């Protein structure tokens, strides 16, 4: 009580404006008494917060704090018996409602935590709110401080600095727990600091549940058994493993037997049971449609450039909507386009058929728009349909594009030419032909693969390429689309979208298809040679899964050579297998499934397991997938008809074996071309949580809700404590019960106390101790737009838009600027088209759903005939809108198609209008909107509209004063969420929530679990742990390179000596092990610390892997409702339903450790019982054996003393670790010869260079933002491509598809551009700063003109270096630009005026310029901060030639414009400077008109050159000497030799020298480094302190000697 | 020497010629002399006898 004189007059300066502040300082004045005084005097500081979040949003604030049922009786409205729930403010309109929150804490952990709350609360309250007819728009506050207006911030944090005193007396002076979470939350802006010390001052309060734990948890480790006990334990543990399972035949290994493995293969692969025919082309659908176009062009225009020009600029035309709506807005173009073909019939006597059939227009055909094809009859009808029900169309829309619009076309008179139906019957009777027909739902004649010649099989590839392009722009059109007629056998096809590809000069084809977007759809494929038409097929393929041969015929023409010329030692073997694996190569693209990607990966275990000498049991019965369909037979022909052929003959087939194990092992890995997509994504969470919870119910652990907060039930208890003590049963001698996880508890007795003593080969002794933005909901992971943001931007756009009109009374909404704002803030109609058609699908699904719901809440906002029983809704629609609740969700499947045609057609009545009525006042939505529709033909969504127009949804109160768990609610700073005191399971706030993912590697699909936010900082502290235990370890490698590289350089010399070196695994590691595990193996460990030779407390960490055995595992709400509808899982869910049927959407659990939460903590458990189990075989068979791990693959080198007669070592070796759930997979196989780690295969002598993992790995992943960005990507993966040696036409084939990506996507050409060609030795000496001077002076093939800019360098750089100064006052000169700093120069080192007239004369044309390329500070800043501090892709390159070849430039003054733009304003400049290289070099005096771009090329050689010359060299200089057979199979090693002219430990000194360059960018945001810093700092395409703060990370190059010695070189 | 097996043909044991720095067996001898004189393992020249 010092305090309370000091406290009425400290807050006497808030004035009461308001009702809100005079009821509280008149009971708060009148009070002179702490009791109240912390309860009253202290319920005014959220009255104060609570106010700020109702002058911000429109808002009326609640001064009474009561129900929502009679705030809506205010109102004359019915009851709807609402949930009892109480708001801290709300804003009523009309039939709209706006709640509006107020909660503030401080540290992010327990405030998304509260946010995840409120937001739930508030959406189960929508519908029963639903029901009553009126919708509500819910917003949260989200505040981290407190940031008032009404006080001036400087006397609230005088009560939290003196209340947090008056309460600490108060109590001395004069409920439990109740007290320091208000400490927690009232204090200052928390830096606080979290440690494995922050669980030390909690309570540690009991539960009457953990001592039935610890009766079965702790009762059998004692944790010091003596080291002379163990030894004759186990030689009688042998003696009776001998004489028991081993010779009566139930050990787990055998011997290979190598004939019975390829009597095996044969009933494996060649598939004799089903029906296949052996012809290849005739099984698969797509195969045949290559062979048929294929074999049709083989054996054997100033209009046209008009047309497409119009065409061009009617695609420039659509996109603004401006004919209010989207029927009329097309066939007024439509008209437009026939009336500029009707007029090209008037001027030459001929052109229709001899420019026009061998281009635009087949047979009955023409193309315009988007990409439709109209084929003209009924294209005539429509027009005259148009014009019959209006007199007049053309006279007011003929130029309605001048005002109100562009005012800017070159439509002559075919805007308003009426288009003479007496005229364009002649040109309908003139070209006459066979409709298109599209298909859906004997003998054989197909020319037999092996026996075509050795050219007509690249004319396979270059039609697939040309297929796949018009595959893949089929994802380009635009995902809106409607068309203008609409609507299984075989369908003669009207009208349709069209893709073309060309083939040669006369003869063009086509692609034909129906729906738009990236689904699977039914496709149709047409040639038209000089006029005439052909059918050639139909198929049913997807699109977005063909992006691997887009352009790379040489790419896949090189491999399938580069693969086939390891095989030179049978001349009669190779000329067969060449041409049998071309077909394979053609037949896994032309047919990409995932299982003939699973079945080829499982090669690589069939092939170690005969290479060696013991493989295990039952893998013959795992590597078969049966085939789904009949195309997965003729790859599963190819592949095993393949190693039948090569692997073992009947003769004596093993010549020379190890390019035959090379060769089959890119045969295996030939697998990856196929794209990892999970192709689709509601049949992926199936098989997700199908493998997720098998092994659990089968052993019996799976539980249902449970609380979330602390206690379970004695039911619930029960089958968590018997899972408890079943895990641990397993008495060591019984060969019975061996697949069944769990450990066997006395043999992890003498694991752990071994490992007390200095036993094994490691110890612990364990080094420096280790005590020292939107985020979503967790049912729906791996989507874009959680349920939760797309209502909570709904909210928000809807009360931007409340205010805007109540400012000035407009009353009227716009069609555009109800469409601004969400487009906005998820990612002037020029602004909407630029950065609308820059989604996806996915997205766009989304933005029709906002656009919905918010046009349908403003309608309701200023809101104050059923008889249409064609089919009763006696039984139909009343039906399915209660089963589908709102009209929103109802489906599409109820009924047949034309009710929906006709009960739409309702006669004109008060539910329309005409006049669309752009302006569009409020209040008419409900009946403007649905005319909009009316008028466009679409008929379900104004069937939609009609149903929700027609009403067709429906003192013993002061001692509670203080703080008690009743007393919740009164604050909204109480943090209510606090971890207070912790349990013997749960944190009494949370109880560590998850939610699951699939993460789409290859064969299989591993689960990953999303964790929550509070999760991921209580998992963070335990995973540090470890990683500070396994850090004195001395046998891991995870974390470490350092270890990982010893293995692998101690593999390599023990595979060569003739050891005997295996290599394991363990099947299911992830989902077999648990956190009792990791607790009764944290009960007796010592670690002493070396500072304090002591035994440590592990308390904190014993007391949170509790937490982690009780996790809450949830259900994606994906598959809630699909195992709904109708399989182990299913039988899971629907026995669970004759229980209390509440869903299953929680699963606590005794055994998961689900693969990356607790990674690291099974990091240091597979080492110890590794250690263990690698002293079994130090003492019981003699030998010296070294365990490595990398936590779920293992190698266990194994000396011999003094030939597989200890199968005896290797069948008791698992049968220990069985014992303690370690198992070892079926996949596993030890030998002699092969063995693996992480998949870096050691054959003897070498090592496999395994080519067809990089270059499958570098056809993908093609991320486009710049193209100089994607040349760096790909020029990387180029670098690390070298060091396994594919060749270097391998590497010069992916750097032509890189460069004509580019070509193909509207940015044209420049010198920089996709990397070289011609490349040979390069990649061994230095990075892409060397290459780019390789490149520039390739064009310069005569090499006269960049010598003098060489010599100048030689001039420059001996007087730039150390001993001298010689203008170091550089940093200005730089900065004047680019184009004279040369002229500065030049004129230093000293020539005449001619020079710099010769050499400044030429100019590369640039794009960026001034700014950098556009679609929705150099890069240093970005690049050093990184230093500082710590979707499909085929459909991300479309955005790459959608959003670029639009206006995607911008210029220094404020602007932007199109490319096309700018390269239609450049001359010809035919006098020998544009004849160097075309279309790439130019004049200048053909710069004229575009003259503020134009940087010559020879500053950037110079930059480049004095860059190189800092980087390495002093040899980068010298004219190139030209360059000086072995055989073609002579690989070896090389180093990188490398003379660097600077000195090293660059890792602060880049900081340091900004200062003398540009100080405020470095305020807000050595010897020789500073010269060539400021060369870097004014352009991107440079890059030097990204290659001297790291080094060339490869440096063991190898290659070829073909490759290595037929190149040049370049000495001083 | 190296490991005490064939370096072409690993799966042999028995009779090898000690060749240059690699072993080799009688059978697969007679499957290199027919190419040429030069191996195609080491790429260095051979005994005959
Ligand atoms: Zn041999
Ligand atoms: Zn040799």
């Amino acid at each position: 009580d010092e305090y309370v004189q000091e406290l009425k007059g400290l807050i006497r300066k808030h004035i009461p404006d308001r009702c809100e502040f005079a009821h509280q300082k008149v009971t708060f004045l009148s009070q002179v008494h702490p009791s109240p005084l912390l309860t009253e005097g202290f319920k005014l500081l959220s009255s104060l917060v609570e106010l700020e979040s109702c002058e911000a949003h429109a808002c009326q604030a609640n001064t009474d704090q009561r129900f929502v049922d009679v705030i809506l009786s205010d109102n004359g409205i019915l009851c709807p018996t609402l949930p009892k729930v109480i708001p801290d403010g709300f804003k009523l309109t009309g039939k709209t409602l706006i709640l509006l929150e107020t909660f503030v804490r401080v540290n992010p952990d327990e405030f998304e935590k509260k946010w995840k709350a409120d937001m739930s609360k508030l959406l189960n309250l929508k519908h029963d709110l639903q029901k009553s007819g009126v919708t509500l728009v819910p917003i949260v506050d989200g505040r981290s401080n407190y940031n008032n207006r009404f006080v001036a911030d400087w006397v609230i944090e005088r009560m939290r600095w003196l209340l947090i005193e008056i309460l600490k007396a108060s109590k001395s002076m004069l409920e439990d727990q109740e007290y320091q979470r208000l400490i927690h939350s009232l204090s200052n802006v928390k830096n606080q600091s979290l440690g494995l010390e922050n669980l030390e001052h909690l309570k540690r309060n009991s539960l009457d549940y953990d001592e039935r734990l610890n009766e079965s948890l702790f009762i059998g480790l004692k944790g010091d058994i003596r080291e002379s006990t163990v030894r004759e334990e186990l030689i009688k543990l042998k003696m009776w493993f001998k004489d028991e399972v081993f010779s009566k035949g139930l050990g787990k290994f055998k011997l290979t037997d190598r004939r019975e493995l390829l009597e095996s293969l044969s009933s494996l692969g060649a598939h004799l049971d089903s029906d296949v025919s052996s012809c290849p082309f005739c099984n698969n659908k797509l195969m045949e449609i290559v062979y048929n176009v294929t074999f049709s062009s083989v054996e054997r225009t100033n209009i046209e450039k008009h047309y497409l020009s119009v065409l061009s600029l009617c695609n420039k035309i659509k996109g603004l909507k401006v004919f209010n709506t989207r029927r009329n807005t097309l066939l007024f173009l439509d008209l437009i386009m026939v009336n500029l073909m009707v007029d090209i019939s008037e001027s030459c006597q001929d052109a229709i058929e001899s420019l026009r059939k061998s281009g635009l227009i087949v047979g009955q055909m023409v193309m315009l728009v988007n990409d439709r094809v109209l084929d003209i009859l009924e294209a005539i009808k429509l027009i005259r349909k148009k014009i019959g029900t209006n007199p007049n169309w053309v006279k007011n829309c003929s130029k309605i594009l001048e005002r109100s619009h562009p005012e800017i076309w070159l439509q002559l008179n075919t805007l308003i030419r009426q288009p003479d139906f007496n005229s364009l019957i002649s040109i309908a009777q003139y070209l006459v032909s066979d409709r298109p027909i599209m298909r859906y739902s004997k003998i054989c004649r197909h020319k037999l693969f092996q026996e075509m010649s050795s050219f007509e099989q690249m004319r396979l590839f270059k039609t697939l390429s040309s297929i796949s392009l018009s595959l893949i722009n089929s994802m380009k059109t635009s995902f809106s689309s409607r068309l203008l007629v609409n609507e299984f056998g075989n369908v003669r096809l009207r009208e349709c979208y069209a893709q073309r590809f060309y083939l040669a000069e006369s003869l063009v084809g086509f692609l034909f298809y129906q729906k738009t977007g990236e689904r699977s759809r039914c496709y149709s494929v047409y040639l038209s040679d000089n006029g005439v038409m052909s059918e050639q097929g139909s198929f049913y393929c997807d699109p977005k899964r063909f992006f691997l041969p887009v352009f790379s015929d040489e790419v896949l023409a090189g491999m399938c050579e580069e693969m086939t010329s390891w095989l030179d030692f049978d001349t009669g073997l190779m000329n067969d297998t060449g041409p049998i694996l071309r077909l394979l190569v053609l037949a896994i693209l032309c047919s990409p499934s995932k299982r003939n990607q699973t079945f080829l990966q499982g090669l690589r275990y069939f092939l170690m397991a005969f290479a060696n000498q013991i493989h295990h049991i039952d893998l013959i019965s795992k590597l078969v997938v049966e085939c789904k369909s009949s195309s997965e037979v003729v790859v599963q022909r190819l592949a095993v008809g393949l190693f039948i052929r090569l692997l073992g003959g009947e003769s004596d087939a093993s010549s020379f074996f190890s390019r035959r194990f090379k060769y089959l092992l890119n045969v295996s890995y030939l697998c990856h071309l196929i794209t990892k997509e999970t192709p689709d994504r509601l049949t992926d969470q199936i098989k997700c949580f199908e493998k997720f919870i098998e092994p659990k119910v089968k052993f019996g652990c799976a539980v249902v809700n449970p609380s979330l907060n602390g206690k379970l039930t004695v039911d619930q208890e029960d089958i968590m404590i018997n899972g408890l003590k079943k895990f641990f049963s397993k008495s060591l001698r019984d060969t019975e019960d061996v697949q069944t996880p769990g450990v066997c508890k006395e043999l992890l007795n003498y694991c752990v106390s071994l490992f007390n003593r200095g036993k094994l080969k490691v110890s612990g002794e364990l080094k420096n101790n280790p005590f020292r933005v939107v985020i979503p909901k967790l049912d729906e992971l791996g989507n874009i737009l959680s349920t939760y943001d797309k209502e909570k931007l709904v909210s928000a756009c809807v009360s931007s838009m409340a205010e805007r009109f109540k400012t000035k009374g407009r009353y009227n909404l716009d069609p555009e600027s109800t469409d601004y704002l969400i487009l906005k803030n998820l990612t002037s109609q020029e602004e909407l088209s630029l950065m609308y058609e820059t989604l996806t699908e996915e997205q766009v699904e989304s933005f029709n759903e906002i656009k919905y719901d918010v046009q349908v809440a403003l309608a309701k906002m200023a809101d104050n005939s059923p008889f249409g029983v064609m089919k009763e809704i006696r039984a139909e629609v009343s039906l399915h809108e209660v089963k589908d609740f709102d009209p929103d969700v109802l489906p599409s499947d109820v009924y047949k198609e034309l009710c929906d045609a006709v009960y739409k057609s309702s006669e004109k009545c008060n539910f329309f209008l005409e006049e669309v009525l752009d302006v569009c006042p409020l209040g008419l939505l409900l009946k403007n909107l649905t005319t909009s529709s009316y008028m466009e033909e679409e008929y379900f969504m104004c069937f939609k509209y009609l149903l929700i127009q027609g009403h067709f949804d429906q003192a013993d109160k002061l001692d509670k004063s203080y703080f008690t768990n009743a007393a919740l609610r009164n604050l909204c700073f109480y943090s209510e969420d606090s971890p207070t005191e912790f349990t013997s399971i749960s944190s009494n706030s949370g109880n560590l929530k998850f939610g699951l993912s699939y993460k789409e590697q290859v064969g299989s699909n591993r689960e990953l679990y999303v964790g929550d936010l509070n999760t991921k900082l209580m998992t963070r502290l335990v995973e540090d742990f470890s990683e500070a235990v396994g850090n004195s370890m001395k046998y891991t490698c995870l974390n470490s390179e350092k270890e990982f590289e010893r293995a692998i350089c101690d593999m390599k010399m023990a595979v060569n000596n003739g050891d005997l070196s295996c290599s394991y695994d363990h099947s299911k590691w992830g989902p077999t092990m648990s956190p009792a595990l990791f607790l009764a193996l944290l009960q007796m460990l010592e670690l002493r610390t070396p500072v304090d030779r002591s035994k440590i407390d592990l308390d904190s960490v014993k007391s949170i892997l509790k937490w982690h055995l009780h996790k809450v595992v949830e259900v994606p709400i994906n598959v809630a409702e699909a195992y709904c509808i109708g399989s182990l899982s299913e039988e899971f869910f629907h026995q669970t339903m004759q229980l209390s049927g509440q869903i299953p959407s929680h699963i606590m659990s005794v055994l998961d450790m689900g693969q990356g939460i607790l990674h690291n903590t099974s990091d240091l458990y597979g080492l110890i019982t590794e250690q263990f189990l690698c002293y079994a075989l130090d003492l019981l068979y003699d030998v010296i054996p070294v365990s490595y791990t990398s936590s779920d693959d293992q190698i266990t080198l194994v000396k011999t003393p003094s030939a597989a007669e200890w199968l005896e070592m290797i069948c008791f070796h698992e049968f220990l670790s069985s014992k303690l759930n370690k198992f070892v997979s079926p996949k596993s196989v030890i030998g002699t010869f092969v063995a693996e780690f992480k998949s870096r295969f050691f054959v003897m002598g070498e090592e496999t260079p395994l080519l067809t993992k990089f270059v499958s790995a570098a056809l993908h992943n093609v991320k486009c933002k710049t193209p100089t960005q994607l040349s760096e990507t790909i020029d990387t993966i180029c670098d690390q491509c070298i060091a396994n040696g594919v060749s270097t036409k391998i590497v010069a084939r992916i750097s032509k598809r890189v460069n004509q990506l580019i070509r193909y996507s509207g940015y044209g050409d420049t010198p920089f551009g996709a990397i070289e060609d011609q490349d040979v030795k390069d990649w061994v000496d230095g990075s892409r700063g060397y290459r780019l001077q390789r490149k520039i002076e390739a064009i310069f093939y005569d090499d006269k003109e960049t010598s003098f800019i060489r010599n100048c360098a030689r001039k420059v750089f001996n007087d730039i270096k150390r001993g001298r100064i010689f203008e170091e006052n550089l940093i200005n000169l730089i900065g004047r630009g680019g184009d004279e700093a040369l002229t500065g120069f030049l004129q230093y080192a000293g020539c005449s005026e001619q020079e710099v007239n010769r050499v400044l004369n030429y100019r590369w044309v640039n794009l960026s310029s001034f700014g950098d390329l556009r679609l929705v500070v150099p890069t240093l800043i970005k690049t050093l901060q990184s230093k500082l501090s710590r979707s499909s892709v085929a459909s991300g390159f479309i955005g790459f030639c959608k959003s670029m070849g639009s206006k995607c430039v911008r210029d220094g003054k404020g602007g932007f414009l199109y490319i096309k733009e700018v390269y239609s304003g450049i001359n010809v400049c035919i006098c020998e400077i544009c004849a160097l290289k075309p279309k790439i070099i130019y004049c200048n005096d053909s710069l004229n008109k575009v003259s503020q771009f134009s940087k010559p090329i020879l500053w950037d050689y110079f930059s480049l050159v004095l860059t190189n010359a800092c980087e390495l060299g002093e040899w980068v200089f010298s004219t190139v000497k030209e360059p000086q057979l072995n055989n073609q199979n002579f690989f070896w090693a090389v180093k990188p030799k490398v003379v660097r002219q600077i000195e090293d430990q660059l890792g602060m000194n880049h900081v340091l020298q900004s200062i003398r360059r540009n100080y405020p960018v470095l305020f807000d945001e050595l010897k020789f480094l500073d010269v060539c810093i400021a060369l870097d700092m004014m352009n991107e395409n440079l890059g030097i302190i990204s290659h001297l703060l790291k080094t060339r990370d490869n440096s063991v190059y190898i290659v070829k000697q073909s490759d290595c010695a037929l190149a040049h070189i370049r000495q001083s | 020497y190296g490991r005490y097996n064939c370096k072409c043909c690993w799966f042999a044991d028995t009779n090898l010629i000690t060749c240059n720095d690699h072993y080799l067996c009688l059978r697969c001898h007679q499957t290199m002399l027919r190419n040429s004189e030069l191996c195609h393992i080491c790429w260095k020249p051979l005994p005959t006898s």
